[PDB]
């Protein structure tokens, strides 16, 4: 569930 | 909306600005441990150029995010094979990293895709391409590819859906201003924005092979644990 989350936001 | 009164200057600058930078790199393990490392790092200038290709963050989080899943492999290519587009016959994967033909076969099945690589820095080469054409083109690719694997119940992804097209739509006028520049008649004008636009298919069908590549890769326990990169797979 998140990194590509988390950078693009 | 911001995305759609830009024009082909406007339009062509943003695409410029948002560039990533040129990432320097650092047994088939070794090997495929090496691009990974590369596509793992390069994996987050993506997703921060992005953001700033107009229309994008007017996605939605979730399409945003499903479009990259979608796109991950199709863009590093494009940019791969553009970057290795003046050095016929190999791969500049970083510029302290200019892999070769042949070395793409110190993994398994790897040359193959390295071979469809090649082959398309020089159909870019011999056409031609220039950077602006180029990150037309990415944007195109990043915006594309996911557009028809979404899921269309949700009239909410139905405007998403049809956003896309809008700007997909500027992008190929832009990419059309920009051939006019050139001077080129309109039939080769028309007779480029085909010309590039084909090329893409075939770096999806890249992207495709390249994407199950990497998944047997894993299996075999021979990719490092990039976290991210891994989790650009377990997507597919
Ligand atoms: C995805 C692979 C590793 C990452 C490679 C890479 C790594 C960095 C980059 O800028 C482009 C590419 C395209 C080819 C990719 C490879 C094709 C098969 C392999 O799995």
């Amino acid at each position: 569930r998140x990194i590509x989350a988390r950078x693009x936001q | 909306s911001l995305a759609l009164s830009l024009t082909a200057d406007q339009m062509v600058s943003a695409l410029l600005d948002a560039e990533p930078p040129i990432l320097y790199s650092e047994s088939e393990a070794s090997m495929m441990g090496l691009l990974t490392n590369l596509a793992d790092r390069e994996l987050v200038h993506m997703i921060n150029w992005a953001k700033r290709v107009p229309g994008f963050v007017d996605l939605t989080l979730h399409d945003q995010v499903h479009l990259l899943e979608c796109a991950w492999l199709e863009i590093l290519m494009i940019g791969l094979v553009w970057r290795s587009m003046e050095h016929p016959g190999k791969l500049l994967f970083a510029p302290n990293l200019l892999l070769d033909r042949n070395q793409g076969k110190c993994v398994e099945g790897m040359v193959e895709i390295f071979d469809m690589l090649l082959a398309t820095s020089s159909r870019f080469r011999m056409m031609n391409l220039q950077g602006e054409e180029f990150v037309c083109l990415k944007s195109i690719i990043l915006l594309n590819s996911g557009v028809y694997t979404f899921l269309s119940s949700t009239l909410k992804s139905l405007e998403e859906k049809d956003h896309i097209h809008r700007v997909l739509d500027k992008i190929t006028d832009t990419l059309i201003h920009l051939m006019a520049k050139a001077g080129l008649t309109l039939q080769q004008q028309h007779q480029r924005l085909a010309q590039l636009l084909l090329i893409l298919s075939h770096i999806r069908h890249m992207s495709n092979k390249g994407m199950e590549h990497l998944y047997s890769m894993k299996c075999k326990n021979v990719v490092p644990l990039y976290d991210l990169l891994l989790e650009m797979l377990d997507a597919h």
